């Protein structure tokens, strides 16, 4: 169970770790947060109680090193920092912990939430769309533009999301132009998952990390590019049963932790409504369709 | 974006456009079966594609053989103008490639985005006009030349005959659109107008009559009369 310190928390924020989180007072004797699961990658979040424009936050990994939190009063954000001696951190933590400075990451454990979320998410991967490698960490935020968006502007500071486009030569087989845009097999199949990601893990993990930046930082890029990669399996007549069963798997957690209010913003009315009753898939999405009618009626 | 009365001009300028109506691709005649069930039995189209500044129409003929074995025909009707619309572009030479390609319906713009995306720089739009390209099968040339096709076939027209000798391609796609109008709102009547003094003829090489200047204002008269005569009669005012 790693750790991550807070060498101290000068600005009132609210903190997300995961689908968690907490409020923190303007020099509140804040030290970090404990406990945190080891398998998994985890996210670790801040909203400013005084300006609640830019949330932001890290992706990482405990066993890639030992990471903490500090606050630069310039840039006037938490930053997340390596520790490279060992000892330094295993001698800091320890005295945090004594003196019981640090929230509990606050598993139930019966709850396979975080698991369910980020089941394709590995850190190499983060760090292939979020590109800033002297950092084992990925910084994210509210702003963040995607490598599409900026098509339709800095490259160092995007989202480097695989491009879907229904409307391009990528998609379209010359020859195959109605077939292959009433039909998107050829695209999914042949150009995606063998062509670009080269296994349904892949592909999974890249839509599992766009929901989470979407509905943790309000990222609209990764909202469209979570609702692209559902729209290309779901417009799909021939996808291997195997993936149809994990996508339904997938987005029922999604479905299920995506905050009741937020499902106007977060929720693409014509994406969904075609995906669950006009797609070729559309009988193929019982856990999804079942929780998205009783969850959110309205929108469909 | 989309073509309307604001930007009405733009249609006669020296940019190379097309109009594309699909209305005439399918056409079927709906008929008992033995059994007393109905079926459909498929007659030959065409697409209508229209320089308006030039007058020249691309009336590529749809031949029934065209839907033989085939499913979801209104469907594929769409896709197969769209195929022959991008195979007509590639054959023209780069300088007389449209910039624009205006469709009639709006059903139309996502299989001739897909078919032209070899063509980024072809604009492809939709239009806010209620054009009465569906009215072309009631010209007779047009209609024996589809009805007598034994395959694909494409044929050459000037729609504009020689009115571009005397009249601006604005004053000839008013007359164009007011003639096919009339044809679509009362087709008997406006035949009547066209053709009821044997004296005024159609060339050999021409689709309408050889009407003087005065005959037609006289025609053009005639025709907007039918059309509000026919108004009044459909809406009781």
């Amino acid at each position: 169970m790693n750790t991550v310190p807070f060498t101290s928390a000068p600005i009132e924020v609210t903190i997300g770790i995961d689908q968690y989180s907490f409020n923190v007072k303007e020099n509140q004797p804040f030290h970090g947060i404990k406990d945190i699961p080891i398998g998994h990658v985890h996210v670790i979040h801040f909203q400013h109680a005084d300006n609640s424009s830019m949330r932001y936050g890290y992706w990482f990994d405990c066993r890639m090193g030992n990471f903490y939190i500090q606050y630069d009063p310039k840039d006037g954000l938490y930053k997340m920092m390596e520790e490279r001696d060992g000892a330094k951190f295993e001698n800091i933590v320890h005295n945090f912990k004594e003196r019981q400075m640090m929230v509990s990451y606050p598993k139930i454990d019966e709850d396979d939430t975080w698991y369910n979320l980020t089941e394709f998410v590995q850190m190499d991967k983060i760090r292939k769309i979020v590109r800033k490698d002297e950092n084992q960490f990925s910084y994210v935020d509210s702003s963040m533009t995607t490598v599409q968006e900026n098509e339709l502007s800095d490259p160092a500071h995007s989202l480097n999301y695989t491009v879907i486009n229904f409307k391009s030569r990528e998609a379209i087989r010359p020859g195959h132009e109605m077939e292959d845009f009433l039909d998107k097999s050829y695209y999914l199949n042949t150009v995606m998952l063998q062509g670009i990601f080269k296994n349904s893990s892949n592909y999974f993990g890249e839509l599992q990390f766009a929901f989470l930046n979407a509905m943790f930082f309000g990222n609209y890029g990764s909202s469209l590019q979570w609702h692209a990669m559902i729209e290309l399996i779901c417009s799909s007549a021939t996808v291997p049963k195997h993936m149809l069963d994990k996508l339904d798997e997938i987005l029922y957690y999604q479905i299920k932790t995506l905050p009741e209010q937020y499902s106007d913003i977060l929720l693409n009315e014509r994406v969904w409504n075609i995906c669950l009753y006009s797609s070729f898939q559309k009988n193929s999405l019982h856990n999804t369709e079942k929780i998205m009618e009783n969850k959110y009626p309205e929108l469909l | 974006g989309a073509m309307n009365s604001s930007n009405y001009a733009e249609l006669f300028n020296n940019d190379i456009k097309l109009f594309v109506d699909d209305t005439n691709v399918y056409r079927v005649t709906v008929h008992k079966t033995f059994e007393g069930n109905v079926a459909t039995k498929a007659i030959n189209g065409c697409i209508f594609t229209l320089n308006p500044k030039t007058g020249h129409l691309f009336l590529k003929i749809i031949h029934t053989s065209v839907w033989a074995g085939q499913k979801r025909l209104s469907q594929l009707a769409k896709w197969k103008t769209a195929e022959e619309v991008s195979a007509l572009v590639r054959s023209l030479p780069k300088e007389e490639q449209p910039k624009q390609i205006i469709v009639t319906r709006k059903a139309m713009l996502d299989p001739l985005e897909v078919h032209m995306l070899d063509f980024p720089n072809i604009a492809i739009r939709p239009t806010e006009l209620r054009l009465p390209f569906s009215a072309a099968m009631s010209i007779d040339k047009l209609s024996d030349v589809v009805m007598k096709a034994t395959e694909p076939q494409m044929v050459l027209f000037n729609i504009y005959d020689d009115w571009l000798d005397r009249i601006s391609s604005y004053t000839a796609f008013s007359r164009l659109t007011l003639l096919l109008r009339a044809l679509k709102t009362n087709e008997e009547s406006a035949k009547m107008i066209l053709l009821s003094d044997p004296t005024i003829t159609i060339k050999s090489y021409h689709l309408w009559p050889s009407f003087t200047d005065e005959q037609w204002i006289t025609i053009e008269s005639q025709m907007r009369d039918l059309i509000l005569t026919e108004y009044g009669r459909k809406y009781n005012v």
